[PDB]
């Protein structure tokens, strides 16, 4: 129903825009203003995806299709050193965030080695949290085949490396290895675009699944709400106070302290607590949120 | 010949016949339906199933060539037993498939729809529905099709006995209303033709956000002013502030005023049903006859406000006094008791505060006491705007101007410092001033939005002392004069428009 | 030896070819102990002197956030005369961004008297202990001149909340930072901290 999309224009009559989109609807999920264009990653019904190109049209703006605006991406790096951090996967996080996505580095604390490398459980609950995670791996054949244990998760995944070709039992993506320049040459671009157009698959799949039996309300009306009934949400300092899952969303409020008011939170005619599971998160005790299906 | 007609049949051929019972307001669209098309369509990303043991969901994800195979291959697959429930998984069939076996294989995914070929032989070809992770175990080129999730437990249950019998897809259908906007009346009917009129508008919200809805509504007709898939505005008053919030959800044919921003004042009807909003006050709702808002693109929609305007301050005192009476409202009168008094105030002056209280205070005037103007729309309409905001007049029939500043000659009335804004120079003199002219101050000068009038004539200085280039003329006082001079600082003084 | 996890920004870099952060942008490290402070996501700053500085501190343990400064570059308008060519601030919000961290690292240029008030700036809001990584020698006593609080030379008068506790020299802009600057960074980060 609600296809979200992103909107470069500038902040010159901006506000009447918003306006027009609230008044059809619409919610804006981002806003960035940088000195004198904002841009705006906004959820409009569909049948006012004409209309509103014919209002951004009106602004001088530009409607960027965002394949991956409603999902959060878990990077996840061997480690945070200068092997792998300011180069590679940088480039991988922000090529992600190119296409609408939330990332979050998630750099193990023994991901680095041949035969010594371990996956925590708690690194392990953490990135199945996400709808999908990347991992940035070596250029060596061997080191990578000898360390499939890493790619444990129960979560679309989606593996970056070196060689070519690899014959792990997942999706492989070649020619992203280790690296110490910025991902600038054509092939490093098209690896890149592959390894987007990979988790984009996965991410229409895992769409389908859910539209097979749809939730009872979807994930970025849910935050609408929350925003408008909470009113401690404006003062979070974190990147993304509440991120729109593919069938959830995450609180960035502490969940010791606020798990009973989100829950007592009435959307329609339900009670929160009854159509979504809130829970704790492994990421800086958050408040994580689950819509439950039709179904239940 | 026979049509149904809103609800109570008609046979009269031209639209002038069936629509002279129906009230309508001359100019207004008319809406006419003819049909449902309920066009049926189906592609089946996810297919659906009706086995012996129950009814999964399948749904295609991977392209490659097997799904190809699966559109109209799957019919042929109907009407098939299960071949085997073994470690490789549950397989159906088994039927032909003639696509390239490959020995090169490709890891597959729990609950994974595939469409293996179990042997190499394209006739044995098996509808194998994987359970378990299967890494390198089976052949063809790439057998991925789709994934299984709904129904699961179905697939899981199967067993040798039962079969799929019919191959359901999803049986998806979609609807086309038929639909064609009008304003003709000579035109034939054939037969069972549905005609929609006006409609029917319930209000209930705060008093002067409902009050503004009311004055939007008071001639009857709704300018659409846009029109977008989701609501249609109006935009008559769409500089006019209100200070009320009702924010709960904006449904179908809901009636919101938009209470801040660049449409202050305007006026929606909702065609979808949407989230809350905090910009959007909901007066009311359309009960029935909604189909004339959901069709109509442009012009105006008749519209019938369930609880009437009870507002009377261009009538006389007994025109309001039948009309509250016929409504059982208690009367009292505070000023001019005559029954040809002109009333100037009534308190509570909102419908739905008289409405709750159930008691109205009116307030006449005397004939002298009633200031007469005409304002000129036409010479200066940013600053005739101005003039009818501030005093009242584009709500009500009589508007109210307090004094301000006053001296000998010179009467100032006070100012609105929110709708002094574009307040240009429009219509300066160019000779002097002839007496009783009523001038608002533009913003040129310091004091931008004052008005004034003065009962003497200068060449130098405008009614509200400033130079004949800060000064731009809006209107005259026409009949009534000689109460400028005997009304105090303060007091507030009622005009009539005379055009 | 623990897991570090980032919040990335919400909002992309500068373009295709460009930079990979932008201005006015904030990526919370989750453990909040060390915020690196860059004056713009241009070349001059962003991982040329900063990112380097963020993975040495993320090799030795601490877990670190970078904050691009939405308007970082200039001298602020307090300077004498006023600033000219460009003004310096910092936001409330950035503030409240930096202010949850126990240490601030922040990276400066060359001029000395636009280091000196564009610290004092920073620090009139800025209530944590900070280490100025800057290229010129500056002595740990003329940010003091204008009322700076200071470790070594405290001021009769001051006018900030925030201690400048470190000073290093030798990083340039946009140049890849020594391994002997990174250590020096992270000792005195070491000793200042815990």
């Amino acid at each position: 129903m609600y296809q979200i999309i992103r909107y470069e224009g500038g902040v010159y009559k901006n506000n009447i825009l918003k306006e027009w989109i609230e008044d059809v609807g619409g919610f804006i999920i981002q806003e960035h203003v940088m000195q004198l264009d904002v841009y705006m990653t906004i959820a409009i019904p569909q049948n006012e995806i004409e209309n509103f190109k014919e209002e951004a049209k009106k602004y001088k703006g530009k409607i960027v299709e965002t394949p991956l605006a409603g999902i959060e991406i878990a990077i996840v790096s061997p480690s945070l050193s200068r092997h792998h951090l300011p180069h590679i996967a940088c480039d991988v996080s922000e090529y992600v965030r190119k296409f609408g996505a939330k990332p979050n580095m998630i750099g193990l604390a023994h991901g680095a080695g041949k035969n010594i490398s371990e996956i925590r459980e708690k690194e392990k609950r953490l990135i199945q949290e996400h709808d999908i995670a990347i991992y940035v791996m070596g250029n060596f054949e061997s080191c990578i085949l000898d360390k499939t244990h890493l790619f444990k998760v129960d979560i679309p995944l989606v593996v970056t490396g070196g060689p070519e070709t690899l014959d792990i039992p997942y999706t492989y993506v070649g020619n992203l290895g280790r690296r110490a320049q910025r991902l600038r040459k054509g092939e490093e671009i098209r690896a890149l675009r592959q390894m987007i157009d990979e988790v984009t698959k996965k991410i229409n799949d895992k769409r389908m699944e859910l539209s097979y039996d749809p939730p009872i309300i979807p994930p970025v009306v849910l935050k609408d709400e929350i925003e408008k009934r909470i009113d401690e949400v404006r003062g979070i300092l974190a990147p993304m106070p509440i991120v729109t899952q593919l069938d959830g969303l995450r609180i960035k409020m502490d969940y010791d302290r606020n798990h009973e008011e989100i829950e007592n939170v009435k959307i329609g005619k339900y009670l929160l607590k009854d159509i979504a599971y809130v829970t704790r998160s492994e990421m800086k005790n958050y408040i994580l949120i689950k819509l439950k299906s039709t179904s239940e | 010949m026979n049509v149904l007609v809103n609800n109570n049949p008609k046979s009269g051929k031209t639209l002038e016949d069936v629509i002279k019972d129906e009230y309508y307001i001359p100019g207004s669209n008319i809406v006419i339906i003819k049909g449902t098309a309920t066009v049926i369509k189906e592609e089946t990303k996810k297919y659906l199933i009706k086995t012996t043991k129950g009814s999964f969901v399948v749904g295609i994800t991977e392209e490659n060539e097997t799904v190809d195979f699966w559109n109209k291959n799957y019919k042929s697959f109907e009407d098939k037993s299960l071949i085997w429930k073994s470690i490789s998984d549950v397989s159906f069939g088994s039927i032909e498939i003639p696509l390239p076996v490959s020995s090169v294989k490709q890891n597959f995914k729990k609950w994974d729809v595939v469409l293996s070929v179990s042997g190499l032989d394209t006739s044995e070809g098996n509808l194998i529905f994987v359970q378990r992770d299967v890494l390198e175990l089976y052949g063809l080129e790439n057998p991925k099709i789709g994934i299984l999730i709904g129904g699961k437990r179905v697939l899981k249950t199967l067993t040798a006995d039962d079969r799929i019998i019919s191959i359901e897809q999803m049986r998806e259908s979609k609807e086309n209303i038929d639909y064609e906007i009008t304003t003709n009346l000579n035109k034939e009917i054939q037969d069972t033709w549905k005609i929609y009129t006006y409609c029917k508008a319930e209000f209930d919200g705060p008093p002067q956000s409902t009050e503004h809805a009311l004055a939007i509504l008071e001639n009857g007709t709704l300018e659409i002013s846009e029109n977008t898939n989701t609501y249609v505005a109006d935009c008559r008053l769409q500089t006019l502030f209100i200070d009320e919030e009702n924010p709960e959800d904006r449904d179908r044919g809901t009636i919101t005023v938009r209470n801040i921003g660049n449409g202050v004042g305007k006026v929606y009807i909702y065609q979808e049903s949407r989230a809350s909003s905090l910009s959007h006050t909901v007066v009311g709702k359309v009960t029935d006859g909604i189909e004339i808002v959901d069709f109509s693109n442009s012009g105006h929609i008749t519209v019938k406000t369930n609880p009437e305007r009870l507002s009377v301050i261009g009538k006389t005192q007994k025109d309001a006094k039948i009309l509250f009476e016929k409504h059982g409202i208690t009367l009292k009168m505070e000023g001019n008791i005559d029954e040809d008094a002109i009333i100037v105030e009534q308190v509570p002056e909102y419908t739905m505060d008289i409405l709750k209280s159930k008691e109205v205070t009116t307030k006449g005037i005397e004939p002298e006491k009633l200031l007469y103007v005409e304002i000129y729309d036409k010479d200066a309409p940013t600053t005739s705007w101005y003039f009818r905001k501030v005093t009242g007049l584009t709500t009500k029939r009589i508007g109210t101007l307090k004094i301000y500043f006053k001296h000998d000659d010179i009467s100032m009335f006070e100012r609105d410092w929110d709708y002094s804004k574009g307040l240009l120079p429009e219509n300066t003199p160019e000779k002097s001033i002839d007496s009783g002219i009523i001038a608002v101050t533009n913003m040129v000068k310091k004091y931008k939005g004052y008005i004034g009038v003065r009962t003497s004539s200068n060449d130098k200085y405008g009614p509200t002392g400033e130079t004949f280039e800060g000064t731009n003329i809006v209107g005259k006082v026409v009949k009534n004069s000689e109460i400028l001079k005997s009304v105090k600082q303060g007091e507030n003084i009622y005009i009539l428009e005379v055009n | 030896r623990k897991e570090q996890i980032v919040d990335c920004r919400a909002v992309m870099g500068l373009g295709e070819g460009g930079g990979l952060a932008q201005r006015g942008t904030f990526a919370e490290g989750l453990r909040n102990d060390v915020v690196v402070v860059a004056m713009s996501p241009g070349r001059r700053h962003i991982t040329k002197p900063v990112c380097e500085i963020t993975y040495g501190i993320r090799e030795a343990g601490i877990q670190t956030s970078v904050l691009v400064l939405d308007a970082g570059g200039g001298i602020p308008s307090d300077a004498p005369q006023g600033s000219l060519g460009s003004t310096f601030g910092l936001k409330p919000e950035e503030a409240k961004q930096v202010n949850r961290h126990k240490l601030c690292v922040i990276h400066f240029g060359n001029v000395k008297s636009h280091i000196i008030y564009k610290a004092r700036l920073f620090l009139k809001y800025v209530d944590i202990p900070t280490i100025i990584v800057c290229q010129t020698p500056v002595d740990m006593e003329d940010f003091a001149a204008i009322g700076i609080k200071t470790k070594n030379v405290m001021p009769l008068e001051s006018k900030t909340e925030g201690k400048i506790v470190e000073i290093i020299t030798g990083v340039i802009r946009g140049e890849s930072a020594p391994q002997k600057k990174i250590d020096e960074i992270i000792e005195s980060i070491k000793k200042h901290l815990g």
